[PDB]
């Protein structure tokens, strides 16, 4: 069974940086490309990071490219999210996702709030 | 129109 | 164009009874495959089904079989059979399109299915 756990948010100001961890298990995480999607809190989902199998490869939408930083560490089966410049729109609730066949984010995690202040 | 581009999420 | 999904109105159901929720794709991309996604309250989103231009669809794990979808032109719908409280929720469609130069991905605006 395919399980994701997402932690390390918290309160925040803008312009401030904090890193988001994964835990991923129940499948083999060196194999499958690894997202970021968050929800803002007006409920609106945003896909926010791609990362490949290896690692080998990143994209972002325009909103983030720039802050933030997805990366992988395989032999520890964890993803990360490093956030930088942090800005009231990253204000959301953050998923992780791996995906099956074509489907981007078959699986999600439980997700961790990050909330901008100021 | 334009074609959707996709890829195998396992490999 | 942007490549933007447009949901339909929210709206109520009576048990039993059937459900249909729309999805448009922009125009110049009405060929494209999207995704269903259901959340419940303080629940992640859960992924339910891949639908293609033709219509055909494959649902994920733990999906009801009273759970199908269509097409017309750029609409996507996702059909609901019957229904049930634990229908309840909100449902959001998205579509992915990894160009290469760039990669990219839409949601729609959700839409809160009540029962």
């Amino acid at each position: 069974q395919v399980q994701l756990q997402e932690s390390g948010g918290g309160l925040v100001q803008p312009g401030g940086s904090l890193k988001l961890s994964c835990a991923a298990s129940g499948f083999t995480f060196r194999d499958y490309y690894m997202y970021w999607v968050r929800q803002t809190p007006e409920k609106r989902l945003e896909w926010v990071a791609f990362i490949s199998n290896g690692g080998g490869s990143t994209y972002y939408p325009d909103t983030v490219k720039g802050r933030f930083t997805i990366s992988r560490d395989n032999a520890k089966n964890t993803l990360y999210l490093q956030m930088s410049r942090l800005k009231s729109e990253d204000t959301a609730m953050y998923y992780c996702a791996r995906g099956r066949g074509y489907v981007w984010f078959a699986y999600w995690g439980q997700g961790t709030t990050v909330t901008v202040s100021s | 129109q334009q074609q959707q581009q996709q890829q195998q999420q396992q490999g | 164009m942007q490549l933007v999904l447009t949901q339909s109105s929210s709206a109520s159901f009576s048990l039993g009874a059937s459900a249909k929720l729309t999805c448009t794709l922009s125009s110049q991309h009405s060929t494209y495959t999207i995704e269903w996604y259901q959340q419940q309250p303080l629940k992640p989103p859960k992924y339910v089904m891949e639908l293609k231009k033709d219509g055909s669809h494959s649902t994920g794990d733990g999906i009801p079989d009273r759970f199908s979808g269509s097409s017309s032109g750029a609409d996507r719908y996702l059909s609901i059979s019957n229904i049930q409280p634990e229908d309840e929720a909100i449902y959001i469609c998205g579509v992915g399109d990894t160009i290469k130069e760039q990669f990219v991905y839409v949601f729609g605006g959700g839409t809160k299915v009540t029962v």
